[PDB]
RNA sequence: ACAGGUUUGGUCCUGGCCUUUCUAUUAAUUCUUAAUAAAAUUACACAUGCAAGUAUCCGCGCCCCGGUGAGAAUGCCCUCCAGAUCUUAA
C-alpha cells in the first residue's frame, strides 16, 4: 500500500465515493437478521466466557489441583 | 514380444532358462560412469522412437520382458527378498522410465495379493467401542424441528411494515431501486 | 434455541455423566442487548479501576 | 553369509575394520576385499580400511583378520556358557546357535554396569548421526 | 571415541539411558567427597559415572563437586524454599547412591509419564505446514483429494484460464 | 447372563487350545534387517529369557475384539429451506480434539438439498482415517478386498495376512469386517486349512464363530489328527457352555463322561460327520494305544 | 536489546519533546478545523471530501 | 514482530496450489501477514470436492469456543464455515443470498417461459 | 568415502593436489508443447501509470501489507512484562 507522507493520485484527488442502489424491502428484512443474529452470537461469546472462567479456576485453585498440593508436600516431610 | 498375453510364459519358457538360468536378468549387466562412483541418476529414457541408446538395459535388451504385474517371478528379482524394499535404479541398472514402471507394478501386485509384503500386528483403533454415545446414536429432535419450523424464526422472510418501507424510502432517495416481495418457496430447474 | 451441532453437544455432555434430564435447553439473552448505531457514544478517559 | 564377529585390525600400517551385517547388506567394502570376499565366501560385510591402502599389506591384514576370528563354539567352549543370539527382528526370543559342550558352569558372569569397551570415534559418528559426508549415502551397483 | 579412561561414558546414549529427574524445586546440589580410603570408594566412583547421567537430564541444576575438605563424603541439595537436604555417604555402593537419590527427591514413573504425555499433545496429526512440525504440506497429497498440479495435470475444465477465455465470448 | 468372547471362561479355553508356539510367532519378517546381538547366559538365565519371551508372546497372542454389525447412523440434526440449492457439493464437518475418542467425535454433514446430518459410518471412518491416519489404513477401500484378489491370496495361503490387514483396516465392528472374516473362515474350513491359524491371534475368533455357526466337524478331525486331545476336549466344553439347551449337552451332564467320551457323545447327538469322527477317534485309540 | 555498546541517542528524545512542543503551541484551533466549504464539499484544513449522502 | 495493536482474529489462510486453494484455519494476529505468524492452527477447509463429492472441513471447537471467549474475532468466511456446520446460526449474508439465488432462479425461469413461445 | 591417479632405478611409510558424487549462477552450442516451482547484480539516480480508502460530516488505519540486507557479531533460547489493541462490571 501506500505511506502516510506518500500524496495521494491525481485521478482520484478529486474523488468521492458512491454508494449503490439501494432496495428497501430487502435491507430492513435483512438489518433485522443482523440485529437477531448479532445478539445471538453475543450470548454464545458471554457463553464461552463463562466456559473460559470455569476452566480458569478449575485450573488455578480446583478440587483437583488442591489434592496434589497437598500431597506432595504430605510426600516431601 | 509373440505371447502379448502372458507375460509368466517367457520366465518357464526354455529360451529363458538358458539364457539367464537361476541368475536374475540383471547378473550379467555392468553400467558405464565417468569415475569410480557412478551417478546418483541413471538414464533416463534409453529408447527414443526407434533407436536404441547403445548398451540397453537388462529389461529393455530384450523386449519379451514385459513389466506386468501378473508375473511375479520378474518382479521379485527386483526386490530383496531379506528386507523386502525396492531396488535402486543405480542398483538394478534399468532406465528411470522403467524403474518407476517397476515401482508402479510392485505396488499394483502388492495391492492384489500376488507379491507378498510385510503386515503388521496393529491393534484395534479404539480401545474400547460404545455405541450408546449421542454422537453415533439418534438425538431427541427438537420442537421446532418435529413441527417443520426452521431453526430460528426470523431464518424466513418477513414483510416488513409499510411504515418502514417509507421510511427507508425517504431516508435512500436517489438510490432507490424495484422492490421484492418473499423469495419463493422452491427454486426450479432449468 | 441453541443451534444445532451446539445443542447436540450439551445433550452429549451431561449424558455421560448419567443424567437423563430430557428438558429443552435454552441460551439466555439478558446480558445480550446492545444498543443501535445511532446511539452516541462516550468520549471521555476510561478508568481503570 | 557372514562373519562371526566385528574385527578391528592394526596391521604394519592399514587399519582395517569389518562389522558384521544381516542378509541385506552385501559386500558394501573396498573394491579388492569384496574381490577377496566372492573368492572366500562371504556375501554380505562392510569393511573400511584406513591409513596405508598397499595391497600386499591390505590382503595379508585381510587374512590374519579372517583368521583370527572366535567361533561361535569355541567361546562357548571357553566360557562354559550358552551364546545366545538375540534376532532384533525375532524380538526377545532367545535363539541358541552354540551349546558349551562339556562342563556347563552354573557360575553366572559378572555383570559390569559399565563395559570398558574400546570404541572408535568413526563409529560413534554413526551411531549418532553426524556423518555428513556426501560419499556415505551413494547408491552404488550391486555386488 | 578412544581417548580417556571410559570412553563409553562419553556417548549419548550413556547420558541418555540415565532416568534421573529431579523436581522442580532443586536447584544446587553440592557433593562433597574425598580421595583416599576404601570408604568414599562409592562416592569416586559416583562423581566419576553418574554426575553427567544427572546432568544432562538436569540443565538447570547446578551440580558443584569439592575434593578433600570433609572426612565425610556428602551430597546437599538447596531446594527453592530454602530447605538444606543432606545426604551423607560413607559405605553406600554406586548404584545405591542413585537410588537413594531418586528415591528421596526424584521424578516418579507417573510423574515423568505424565509429562511425556502432555508433550505429545503439541504434535498434532490433524493441523498442515512444513515436514517439521506438521506431516503434510499440501492437502493435494491426501489419497482421497485431488493430487498436486506440479504431480498431476489438471483438466481443462478446473483452468483459471479457460474460465477466464469463456467469459470472454 | 449370554456368554460373550471376552468371558474369562470362554478366553482361558481359548488360550489353551491356540498354545504357544514361539517358532512361529517370533518369526522374522520381510522389514529391515539389522546385525544380531550375541551375549553369553546361564542355564537359569536361557530359561527367564524363556519366560520373558513367552509373557511378550502374550502380548503377540491378545485376541482381537468381535463385536456385532453397528447400526447405521441416520439422525437429521436441523433442516435449512434455504439451503435448497446453494451448493453443488455436500460440507463435511468433523470436530478435531485430541483428549476426546473417536467414539464420541460430532462427524456432520449439510448435504446440498439443505439438510444437516450425522455422517454415516462409511463416512465417519474415513474423516477421522483422514484427520488422524494411522500405518496400515488407506483412506480408500484396497482393491485386494474383492473376491478375485481375495480368491487368489487364499490360494497362496496367506489368511493369516488377509486378517492381520482386515483387523487394521476396517473396524472390528463394521459390516465388511465381519463380511471378509466370515468369507475366510468359509474357506478354511472348507479346504482344510486349519493348520494355518494354528498359533495366530485369530484361532480363537475362528473357534467362536465356528461354535456360533455349528461347524465343528473339520476342526475336530482336524484337531484329532494332530494327536491334539486336550484341544478338542476343550472346544466341546465351549460348545457346551455356548449351547447349554441341547442333547449334546444334556446327554454329557447326565451321563458323567469324561473328556475323551465329551467328543463321541457329541459325535453321537449333533455331529454331521458322525460316522467320520468315530473312525477318527478309533484311528486315534488303536495307534496311541499301541505306540504308548 | 541491552548491551554494553548501546549509543545514547540523544537526537531521539529532543525530537520527542520538540514534536510534543509544537503540538500544543502550533494546535488548529476547532474552529478552522471544523470550517467547511459548501461549495466543493471540502474541509479547508484537512482535505477531505464529505460523503454523498449528506449533500 | 511489534505490532502498535491488533486484535485476535480467527481467520483462514489461503496457503495452497495454483488452481486448487487450501485454507487453514488458524487464529492469529489481525496485522499479521496472511502465510505469516500465527497463534494456533485449528482447521482446515478444502474447497475442490474429492471423488466422493465431498468438500472436507475441520473444526477444532474445543479451541475455537476457548479463543472465542478469550476475545478473538471471526471473518466472513469463518463465519459463514460455522452457520453451514451448526455450531453457529445461519449467517444473514448466506440468507439474503440465498434469496437473491432463487429470484435469479424465477427470472430465468420466466425468461425461458418468455422465450420458447 | 568402498575409493582411484600423482613423488622414486625401485619398495615401504609419511604426505599435499586432483578425479570420482550432489546443488546453484553465468557463457558457448542446440532447442518442439504444456503444467508446476522460481525469477537473484546493484542502500547508484530516476521520466510516466497505479498502489489508502471508508462515511450522513465525526472518526478510524494511512512501512499495516509489501520491499531490501548497507550498518550491526549483530544474535539463538529463557524470566519479567510497562505500554498498545478486542470483548467485559471486573
Ligand atoms: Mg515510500
Ligand atoms: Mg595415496
Ligand atoms: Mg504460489
Ligand atoms: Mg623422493
Ligand atoms: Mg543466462
Ligand atoms: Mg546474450
Ligand atoms: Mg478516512
Ligand atoms: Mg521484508
Ligand atoms: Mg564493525
Ligand atoms: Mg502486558
Ligand atoms: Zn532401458
Ligand atoms: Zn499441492
Amino acid at each position: 500500500r501506500k505511506t502516510r507522507h506518500d500524496p495521494p493520485a491525481k485521478s482520484k484527488a478529486g474523488r468521492v465515493a458512491t454508494p449503490p442502489a439501494v432496495d428497501p424491502t430487502e435491507f430492513f428484512v435483512l438489518t433485522e437478521r443482523y440485529r437477531q443474529y448479532r445478539q445471538t452470537v453475543r450470548a454464545l461469546r458471554l457463553e464461552f466466557m463463562s466456559e473460559v472462567r470455569k476452566k480458569l479456576h478449575e485450573a488455578r485453585a480446583g478440587v483437583q489441583a488442591e489434592r496434589k498440593a497437598q500431597e506432595d508436600a504430605a510426600e516431601h516431610r | 514380444s509373440p505371447y502379448k498375453d502372458e507375460p509368466w510364459k517367457y520366465l518357464d519358457s526354455e529360451e529363458y532358462q538358458n539364457r539367464y538360468g537361476s541368475r536374475p536378468v540383471w547378473a550379467d549387466y555392468r553400467r558405464n560412469h565417468k569415475g569410480g562412483i557412478p551417478p546418483q541418476r541413471t538414464r533416463k529414457m534409453c529408447i527414443r522412437g526407434n533407436k536404441v541408446a547403445g548398451n540397453p538395459c537388462p529389461i529393455c535388451r530384450d523386449q519379451k520382458l514385459h513389466v506386468d504385474f501378473r508375473n511375479v517371478k520378474l518382479l521379485e528379482q527386483f526386490v530383496c527378498a531379506h528386507t523386502g524394499i525396492i531396488f535402486h535404479a543405480p542398483y538394478t541398472g534399468v532406465c528411470m522410465k522403467q524403474h518407476k514402471k517397476l515401482t508402479q507394478a510392485i505396488q499394483k501386485a502388492r495391492d492384489h495379493g500376488l507379491l507378498r509384503y510385510h503386515i503388521p500386528q496393529v491393534e484395534p483403533r479404539d480401545l474400547d467401542f460404545s455405541t450408546t454415545h449421542g454422537a453415533v446414536s439418534s438425538t431427541p429432535p427438537a420442537p421446532t424441528l418435529v413441527s417443520g419450523d426452521p431453526w430460528y424464526p426470523w431464518y424466513s422472510w418477513k414483510q416488513p411494515p409499510e411504515r418502514e418501507l417509507s421510511r427507508l424510502r425517504r431516508l435512500y432517495q436517489g438510490r432507490l431501486r424495484e422492490e421484492s416481495g418473499p423469495p419463493p418457496e422452491l427454486m426450479p430447474e432449468v | 434455541p441453541y443451534p444445532p451441532l451446539l445443542r447436540a453437544m450439551i445433550l452429549a455432555q451431561r449424558q455421560k455423566y448419567g443424567d437423563t434430564s430430557t428438558e429443552e435447553p435454552m441460551l439466555n439473552l439478558e446480558r445480550a442487548r446492545i444498543d443501535p448505531w445511532d446511539y452516541p457514544a462516550k468520549l471521555e478517559a476510561k478508568t481503570k479501576t | 553369509h557372514t562373519i562371526y564377529h566385528d574385527i578391528s585390525l592394526k596391521f604394519k600400517r592399514t587399519h582395517i575394520k569389518m562389522k558384521k551385517q544381516p542378509r541385506g547388506y552385501g559386500l558394501h567394502c573396498h573394491r579388492a576385499i569384496m574381490t577377496i570376499c566372492r573368492l572366500i565366501g562371504i556375501k554380505d560385510l562392510y569393511a573400511k580400511v584406513s591409513g596405508s591402502v598397499n595391497m600386499l599389506n591390505l590382503t595379508r591384514g585381510l587374512f590374519l583378520g579372517l583368521s583370527r576370528q572366535e567361533t561361535h563354539q569355541q567361546l562357548a567352549d571357553k566360557k562354559s556358557l550358552h551364546v545366545v543370539e538375540f534376532r532384533e527382528e525375532c524380538g526377545p526370543l532367545p535363539i541358541v546357535v552354540a551349546s558349551p559342550q562339556g562342563a556347563l558352569r552354573k557360575d553366572p558372569e559378572p555383570e559390569d554396569e559399565v563395559p570398558d569397551i574400546t570404541l572408535d570415534w568413526e563409529d560413534v559418528k554413526a551411531a549418532q548421526g553426524m556423518k555428513r559426508s556426501v560419499w556415505s549415502g551413494l547408491k552404488r551397483a550391486a555386488t | 571415541p578412544m581417548k580417556g579412561r571410559f570412553p563409553i561414558r562419553r556417548t549419548l546414549q550413556y547420558l541418555g539411558q540415565g532416568d534421573v529427574v529431579f523436581k522442580d524445586s532443586v536447584k544446587v546440589m553440592t557433593v562433597n567427597y574425598n580421595t583416599h580410603g576404601e570408604l568414599g570408594e562409592g562416592a569416586r566412583k559416583f562423581v566419576f559415572f553418574n554426575i553427567p547421567q544427572i546432568q544432562y537430564k538436569n540443565p538447570w541444576v547446578q551440580i558443584t563437586m569439592f575434593k578433600n575438605m570433609t572426612p565425610s563424603p556428602f551430597l546437599r541439595f538447596y531446594l527453592d524454599s530454602g530447605e538444606q537436604v543432606l545426604v551423607d555417604v560413607e559405605s553406600k555402593s554406586n548404584k545405591e547412591i542413585v537410588e537413594h537419590i531418586r528415591k528421596i527427591l526424584g521424578k516418579n514413573e507417573e510423574t515423568l509419564e505424565k509429562e511425556e504425555q502432555e508433550k505429545k499433545q503439541l504434535s498434532h496429526p490433524a493441523h498442515f505446514g512444513p515436514r517439521k512440525y506438521c506431516l503434510r504440506e499440501c492437502m493435494c497429497e491426501v489419497e482421497g483429494q485431488v493430487p498436486c498440479p506440479g504431480l498431476v495435470p489438471l483438466p481443462k475444465e478446473m483452468t483459471g484460464k479457460y474460465k477466464a477465455a469463456l467469459k470472454a465470448t | 447372563r449370554k456368554p460373550t468372547f471376552m468371558d474369562e471362561e470362554v478366553q482361558n479355553i481359548l488360550i489353551k487350545m491356540t498354545g504357544l508356539d514361539l517358532q512361529k510367532i517370533f518369526k522374522p519378517a520381510l522389514q529391515e534387517l539389522k546385525p544380531p546381538t550375541y551375549k553369553l547366559m546361564t542355564q537359569a538365565q536361557l530359561e527367564e529369557a524363556t519366560k520373558q519371551a513367552v509373557e511378550a508372546a502374550k502380548v503377540r497372542l491378545k485376541m482381537p475384539p468381535v463385536l456385532e454389525e453397528r447400526a447405521p447412523i441416520n439422525d437429521v440434526l436441523a433442516e435449512d429451506k434455504i439451503l435448497e440449492g446453494t451448493e453443488t457439493a455436500k460440507y463435511v464437518f468433523t470436530d478435531i480434539s485430541y483428549s476426546i475418542p473417536h467414539r464420541e467425535r460430532f462427524i456432520v454433514v449439510r448435504e446440498p438439498s439443505g439438510t444437516l446430518r450425522k455422517a454415516s459410518w462409511e463416512e465417519r471412518d474415513r474423516m477421522i482415517q483422514v484427520y488422524f491416519p494411522r500405518e496400515g489404513r488407506r483412506i480408500l477401500t484396497p482393491v485386494i478386498f474383492k473376491e478375485e484378489n481375495l480368491q487368489t491370496m487364499y490360494s497362496q495361503d496367506q489368511h493369516v495376512d488377509v486378517l492381520n490387514l482386515c483387523v487394521a483396516q476396517f473396524e472390528p465392528d463394521s459390516a465388511e469386517y465381519i463380511k471378509i472374516h466370515h468369507h475366510t473362515y468359509e474357506d478354511i474350513d472348507k479346504c482344510g486349512k486349519y493348520d494355518l491359524l494354528r498359533s495366530t491371534r485369530h484361532f480363537g475368533g475362528m473357534a467362536w464363530y465356528f461354535v456360533n455357526k455349528k461347524k465343528i466337524d473339520g476342526l475336530l478331525i482336524d484337531q484329532i489328527q494332530r494327536d491334539l486331545v486336550s484341544d478338542a476336549t476343550s472346544l466341546v466344553h465351549l460348545y457346551h457352555i455356548l449351547h447349554p439347551d441341547g442333547q449334546s449337552a444334556q446327554e454329557a451332564k447326565k451321563q458323567g463322561a469324561e473328556g475323551l467320551h465329551l467328543i463321541k457323545v457329541f459325535a453321537k447327538t449333533e455331529a454331521q460327520k458322525g460316522a467320520y469322527i468315530e473312525l477318527t477317534l478309533q484311528a486315534y485309540q488303536e495307534a496311541f494305544i499301541t505306540h504308548s | 536489546m541491552a548491551r554494553k555498546k548501546v549509543r545514547p541517542r540523544l537526537i531521539a528524545e529532543l525530537a520527542r519533546r520538540v514534536r510534543a512542543l509544537r503540538e500544543q503551541r502550533e494546535r488548529p484551533r476547532d474552529s478552522q478545523r471544523y470550517a467547511l466549504d459548501y461549495e466543493t464539499m471540502m474541509r479547508p484544513h484537512s482535505g477531505n471530501r464529505l460523503p454523498m449522502r449528506a449533500w | 514482530r511489534a505490532y502498535r495493536g491488533g486484535h485476535l482474529t480467527i481467520r483462514l489462510a489461503l496457503g495452497g496450489c495454483t488452481n486448487r486453494p487450501f485454507y487453514r484455519i488458524v487464529a492469529a494476529h489481525s496485522k499479521c501477514p496472511r502465510d505469516g505468524r500465527f497463534v494456533e492452527q485449528l482447521g482446515s477447509y478444502d474447497p475442490l470436492p474429492n471423488s466422493h463429492g465431498e468438500k472436507l472441513v475441520a473444526l477444532n471447537f474445543d479451541r475455537i469456543r476457548h479463543w472465542i471467549g478469550c476475545g478473538a474475532h471471526l471473518s466472513k468466511p469463518v463465519e459463514k464455515l460455522l452457520g453451514l456446520s451448526g455450531f453457529y446460526p445461519l449467517h444473514p449474508m448466506m440468507i439474503t443470498n440465498a434469496e437473491r439465488l432463487r429470484r435469479k432462479r424465477a427470472r430465468e425461469v420466466l425468461l425461458a417461459s418468455q422465450k420458447t413461445d
